[PDB]
């Protein structure tokens, strides 16, 4: 056992909100533990260069809802890899929805065995965090496109370690309080500005690792400044190879027909009736809370909702 | 109210250990009051000659805990009574759980065995031996227990038992000639089948019919205890008898069973879980020890509870603690109380505290050593040489619980023949070999129990149709044996040195001797010693030396080969002088020759 | 001693050679030492040959390791269901003087690395191992492990290879070897856990089945050493142990200690003890149970 | 018949059988029993118990524990496969795959198939093939002609649900087919051991079975691939030439399978195979039983 009978028992529920833990690509010493929501699937394999790319070599094995796990040996930090689920006739190559890091093969997405392992410098700055009690004190927000903000060069964006002793300098120059951050969860189009998102539990790869961003907010924490993350709970990126369509059936998206057409957005709203898309989606909000110390979540177009 | 309200909370709590003075029947002047425990009953009345066995005459009222109770004017001590429970649509006659005397309504027990009304007033005159009472104290005190049967042990005549009044001063008697410091009774509560020797029980509150009213049996221990004899009781809380009127299925669901039908003799074990049964059974253990002054209680078959199949796995707890609570409480109402365990597994801490983990048990039976003793004597003794281990490794074994040495009824019965009819030879040998057996047996580290008849070297196997052949008992042997078994429990109630049977109280002399079969060792406490030479070889051996740690003269304290006891008459002059040069890595060293399949047991002087 | 008119299976032949070799021993060599390994109940391996023992100065407790590990591979959501096959150990300790070991024998063979039998992940894994040693220290009688069991090696000893010294570079390897060696440290520094006869031992309590705890204490002299185990990963709050001596009690040793890889709970160095019966006994403390951890207590000299 | 014997309860037995069918000529009395106890489906004037019939379970232990094992290994446990041909007709025996065996822990017949979901179909599909084609009535639980995922559950309804999804709706039409096959064909009818003879049995590593079952005319050949691997060019012994055609193929897609077959159509060659005088060429597919019989 990977996976509690309990922790499918809150799965069902929707009561996991550190279904982090459990699902998505986990190391060990040895290998890595592999967990994936795939319930109308009749088979998941995870692929990598740690098994030479092979279905049959490692296929994971379902537990209670719905819920995929399984070992492989050999399995590392940095590897990359792929989830092949396959739909009864039909198999498709998929990303980890509760990959923690993505990196490009082109250089131009792959889900990445990361260790999220960092040890804080902002103990200070959470004690005294106001929060409900800010209402009384004074916010005032810089909202920043990370890679708008400052260049190196033209066309060459600052990284996380980079950006902030500039950053945190013009900030607190200028009196600000808290930046607002655009959504730095990992998306394909740039021109998005990131309201299009990939991977929810992945910080984007342009501005550099999982640490460095847990960094760029240990600095910010330190110099006395607030991080504000846009977050979108509203609806999820069109391409496939992402979150579309994930079991080979509706699985985050409505199952209905008639509800899965919308406004904005058209079967890409998040099925909030589901459980499991109930856990995904809360789980990302205390997880982006919980390991990068956000101080704060901006949710756009609550209306489209 | 019959029941204060303290009480039922008591019942609830499983710790009602006074419960017989509530519940059963209990007589006044103008009538009885009854007590029931029966949880799955919509109703229950008493039935009895003092009211037409009518069931709507007297219905008890449902109380807390499934208790019931009801007063009846006009029932008095000498009726008889039952139980009349509804279980819903079908109705059911059953007899008291705590019946405090049953008697058979035909004559004949297996057919019927109804409970009587009675008062239990009774006087006793044993204040001197209850104020010099010593239990877990005996440790260091010598106990050496007569096994006895009361239906087999003399009959008046033939056929027909002794009384519990006209038993006490025969047995008495014997009892101090032989030198015995306990009885202990195989089961006395009430049970149907006479061949079941009372181990299968459906009066625990009641002592058996056959033998008395139940003030006859307090006469009888009153009796035994003005002789200075203890009275430890057989107790049978394993299981109970399988007799429908009885304790099976008492509401018409599992009461006294298991709930459950995966567990559970089959199904007619106790469900220690239930607070009610083992309020029921930890009571009548007291019980016992309270009405009765009884000195010691001996459980049987003590596997049969700690196991389920003689995650959770084959051991059970429920039975451990109350096997545990069950001690513990006997000895925090009786701190002088005995218990005595039978338990065929190596379970560890039989005999140990429970505050250590053990079980909280006084003694154990040393049925290894039974077990072993026996299989090596029955061997020729051209052969007791190949198999020299079996005794010497005895005492390995020896000390790892306080231990009673276990010769028993089940020894002798079903095929296994006789003490004497065990032992190999010729008459003369047979009775020899006996003598021999005892001498090992007196002189291995444990307290003593033996069976009846087996302190004649009797014939034939124990019967309880008839009694012990004490027509042998003229013929010289037997009477021999008796003699030996008299002179060896004089000296082991004497000298201290064999009181003592932890390590400390045991040396070894000699162990190597395979060819001879010879073996010697010491018993000591302080500066007193015992030694013991054996000889399990009819060839006599002269000039044997054997060393010793002290020097000077010596005396020979016992020669089993004494003609008195029926033997060669074989034996060392009784003054010997100590050689003082070394053997067995000893300074100094005696010489002596070895009777045939005689044991030598040895003192120095002052 | 065993082979398989006389018809016995006890070559008597070997008991002989077995005894003729210990009193040879001895004789020429009175400061040597015999051990034996005998996977039998034979009575006083360890005893003198004048006692009709063998006359071996020590004997593996290989009963202990069996129980020992038996009950250390299950789950602790399981361990509740197994709670007297840890508690029985002792009715068997003191029958010889007994060397508890850890061998070769049981990390080969597909039996797997000590490690590899310690059930959960990592953290656990390695916390099961340092709680294993902990009460291997603690329980009586000498100790003896097998090279690799120090660090906690995933792998099986293979004799074709070195063992897997690149694990002292992961902190929970390097964390279990400074276990070792501060268990050491305390064994070759304390009396108490010199004297592994009954005298060295007492219960402090053995009846916590839910949670799978015990509490024992160990003596020679005026000197005590107190062990409370928690052998479930569920931390355990103002759990109170009865204790013989009242006043200031040390934390000598915490399995949970960063320093061997834990999480860090605990009891801060000093305990007050509280002047109220628990266990038994006059006194009691009152601690904190850090997650599959063994705490060392001494009263304050 | 134990408690060493009970006679009392053997004389029962035995005057129990032959009241029955003294009463009613035409009944079935069924007997399991749990030892090697001889004659229990014999008559009673022959010291048989007087039983028509007995549950093989010796078979269904040997069959499960074969089939719990993974392909990979079956290699090592051929002969607990094969073997059970030798006491299959001791007695008149059912084969028999009760509610006993999916209870308590015991796992579903589902459950107790090796690999992913497929491989738990094709075995599935398999173990019933060959449990058709083996000597002995056929005894089948509730739930297993779908492959049931949960161990019989009394105190709930049979997860009809799973009768939507593909895997468990091809087990069920497999069992349908294994039953038209059995009762249009008089070939398994005869559980005779004039009824069986083998083809092949000693092809161990690559975990294969060929046996006929016959009678008279009729002929019927199984052959059994119990790895998953496709076996191509695989001979096949057989007593006649000419025509032959593929009755029934476990792989058929409409079953869940992958689709590898004969189809039919298959001549035999005279080349001496298996010591027979002609052979077939076929192709093996995944896990799966061929059942194939002369043109006519």
């Amino acid at each position: 056992s990977w996976l509690t009978e309990e922790d499918i028992r809150r799965w069902e529920s929707g009561t996991f909100y550190d279904s982090y833990r459990k699902l998505g690509a986990h190391p060990d010493e040895e290998g890595t533990w592999f967990c994936v929501w795939a319930p109308h699937a009749d088979a998941v394999s995870v692929l990598g260069a740690f098994n030479n790319w092979d279905p049959e070599a490692h296929q994971l094995e379902r537990y209670g809802a719905g819920l995929w796990a399984g070992y492989v040996p050999g399995a590392l930090p940095g590897h990359a890899y792929k989830y092949r689920i396959r739909h009864g006739f039909y198999q498709a190559d998929k990303t980890d929805p509760y990959a923690f890091a993505m990196e490009p093969p082109t250089g131009s997405l792959a889900s990445i065995i990361t260790r999220l392992d960092y040890t804080w410098h902002d103990d200070a700055w959470m004690q005294r965090r106001k929060g409900p009690a800010s209402l009384y004190e004074p916010v005032s927000i810089y909202e920043v496109h990370l890679g708008s903000w400052r260049h190196k060069q033209p066309g060459v964006s600052f990284s996380y370690r980079e950006i902030a002793e500039p950053l945190a300098d013009y900030v607190q120059d200028l009196g600000f309080t808290h930046v607002e951050l655009l959504p730095i969860m990992e998306h394909p189009y740039y021109g998005s500005w990131g309201y299009q998102v990939v991977g929810y539990y992945a910080p984007t790869f342009r501005y550099g690792t999982p640490q460095d961003l847990m960094y760029l907010i240990d600095y910010l924490h330190q110099r006395g400044i607030g991080v504000i993350l846009d977050w979108v709970p509203s609806h999820f990126a069109a391409d496939p190879q992402g979150l579309v369509y994930f079991d080979g059936t509706t699985l985050f998206e409505y199952d209905d027909p008639r509800m899965r057409h919308h406004p904005d957005w058209g079967t890409y709203v998040f099925d909030y009736n589901k459980p499991g898309v109930r856990n995904f989606l809360i789980s990302n909000a205390l997880f982006w809370l919980d390991y990068y110390h956000v101080d704060g979540l901006r949710v756009d177009a609550v209306a489209s909702m | 109210s019959w029941l204060t309200e303290e009480d039922i909370r008591r019942w609830e709590s499983g710790t009602f250990y006074d419960s017989y003075r509530k519940l059963g029947a209990h007589p006044d002047e103008e009538g009885t009051w009854f007590c029931v425990w029966a949880p799955h009953a919509d109703a229950v009345s008493v039935l009895g000659a003092f009211n037409n066995w009518d069931p709507e005459a007297h219905q008890l009222e449902r109380y807390g805990a499934g208790l019931w109770a009801g007063y009846v004017p006009g029932a008095l001590p000498g009726h008889a009574y039952k139980y009349r429970i509804r279980h819903g649509f079908y109705q059911a006659d059953k007899t008291d759980p705590y019946a405090f005397a049953m008697e058979p309504p035909t004559g004949s027990p297996i057919e019927g065995l109804a409970s009587i009304i009675t008062r239990l007033d009774y006087t006793w005159h044993d204040d001197a031996w209850m104020q010099r009472r010593k239990g877990p104290a005996s440790l260091y005190e010598p106990v050496s227990i007569y096994e006895v049967h009361l239906g087999s042990w003399r009959h008046k005549q033939p056929g027909v038992s002794f009384s519990y009044r006209e038993i006490a001063e025969p047995l008495a008697d014997y009892v101090q000639d032989l030198g015995f410091t306990h009885v202990e009774l195989l089961p006395i509560m009430e049970h149907p089948y006479y061949g079941s020797w009372g181990y299968q029980v459906v009066g625990y509150y009641a002592p058996t019919f056959r033998y008395g009213t139940p003030q006859d049996l307090m006469y009888l221990i009153d009796y035994l205890h003005q002789r200075g004899i203890g009275v430890i009781l057989d107790w049978v809380p394993s299981h109970f008898a399988a007799d429908p009127q009885g304790l099976v299925y008492f509401d018409g669901t599992t009461l006294f069973e298991y709930d459950d039908p995966r567990m559970r003799w089959g199904t007619y074990v106790f469900d220690y879980n239930k607070p009610g049964v083992r309020n029921f059974l930890i009571s009548n253990a007291l019980f016992w020890l309270d009405y009765y002054h009884v000195d010691g209680l001996r459980v049987d078959a003590v596997a049969s509870m700690l196991y389920r199949d003689y995650f959770g796995g084959r051991e059970n707890l429920e039975a451990i603690d109350f096997i545990k609570k069950f001690n513990e409480t006997v000895y925090l109402h009786f701190p002088e109380a005995i218990t005595i365990a039978e338990e065929s597994t190596a379970w560890p801490g039989v005999s140990a505290p429970t505050y250590n983990n053990g079980l909280g048990f006084l003694y154990k039976w040393n049925m290894g050593w039974m077990h072993d003793t026996l299989d090596y004597m029955r061997r020729d003794p051209v052969h007791r040489k190949y198999h020299h281990d079996t005794l010497t490794f005895s005492l390995w074994y020896a000390f790892s619980e306080h231990y009673i040495l276990p010769l028993s009824h089940d020894e002798v019965v079903h095929g296994k023949g006789s003490l004497w009819t065990k032992m190999p030879g010729d008459d003369w040998q047979k009775a020899a070999n006996l003598r021999l057996l005892y001498g090992h047996m007196w002189g291995h580290p444990g307290k003593k129990l033996l069976f009846m008849g087996g302190e004649f070297g009797q014939h034939h196997e124990w019967n309880h149709d008839t009694q012990l052949e004490w027509h042998l008992l003229d013929q010289p042997y037997h009477r021999g044996i008796q003699a030996w078994v008299r002179d060896l429990n004089h000296l082991y109630r004497t000298h201290p040195a064999l009181w003592h049977d932890g390590p400390e109280g045991f040396e070894w002399i000699d162990f190597n001797d395979r060819d001879q079969s010879v073996i010697c060792y010491l018993r000591k406490h302080t500066d007193r010693l015992l030694l013991f030479v054996l000889n399990f070889t009819p060839v006599p051996r002269e000039h044997y030396r054997v060393g010793v740690p002290i020097g000077g003269p010596w005396r020979e304290v016992l020669n089993s080969d004494a003609v008195a006891y029926g033997g060669s008459g074989m034996g060392n002059f009784g003054r010997v002088e100590a050689v003082p040069e070394s053997w067995h890595g000893r300074p100094f060293h005696l010489e002596l020759t070895l009777p045939p399949l005689a044991i030598l047991i040895l003192e120095p002087e002052s | 001693l065993y082979r398989d008119i006389f018809g016995g299976r006890e070559n008597l032949e070997a008991i002989d050679f077995i005894k003729k070799f210990n009193e040879t021993v001895y004789l020429h060599f009175p400061e040597a030492i015999t051990i034996a390994e005998e996977s039998t109940a034979w009575p006083g391996v360890s005893a003198p040959t004048y006692n009709n023992g063998l006359g071996f100065l020590y004997k593996w407790n290989m009963g202990w390791m069996h129980d020992t590990l038996d009950y250390m591979r299950r789950d602790p959501v399981h361990r509740k269901y197994h709670h007297d096959t840890l508690t029985f150990s002792l009715w068997y300790a003191f029958s010889e003087h007994y060397i508890l070991p850890l061998s070769h024998d049981e990390v080969v063979h597909g039996k797997g690395s000590l490690w590899t039998k310690m059930p959960g992940d990592d953290w656990q894994k390695a916390a099961n191992l340092r709680l294993l040693y902990g009460h291997m220290w603690g329980h009586p009688g000498k100790k003896l492990l097998f090279m690799g069991g120090e660090f906690g090696q995933h792998h099986e000893w293979n004799h074709d290879t070195q063992l897997e010294w690149h694990l002292l570079d992961q902190p929970y390897h390097r964390g279990i070897q400074a276990w070792v060696r501060d268990l050491n440290h305390l064994y070759r520094t304390h009396p108490a856990l010199w004297h592994d006869g009954p005298e060295g031992f007492e219960w402090i309590d053995f009846n916590d089945r839910d949670q799978s705890v015990i509490c024992y204490l160990r003596k020679h002299t005026d000197r005590l050493l107190l062990f409370v185990l928690n052998f479930t990963p569920v931390p355990r709050e103002h759990y109170r142990v009865g204790v013989p001596i009242g006043g200031p009690w040390r934390e000598v040793l915490n399995s949970d200690a960063v320093a061997y890889g834990g999480s860090g709970m605990g009891n801060f160095g000093r305990v007050e003890a509280v002047p109220e019966s628990w266990h038994g006994r006059p006194f009691h403390l009152e601690l904190t149970l850090p997650p599959l951890a063994i705490l060392i207590l001494e009263p304050e000299s």
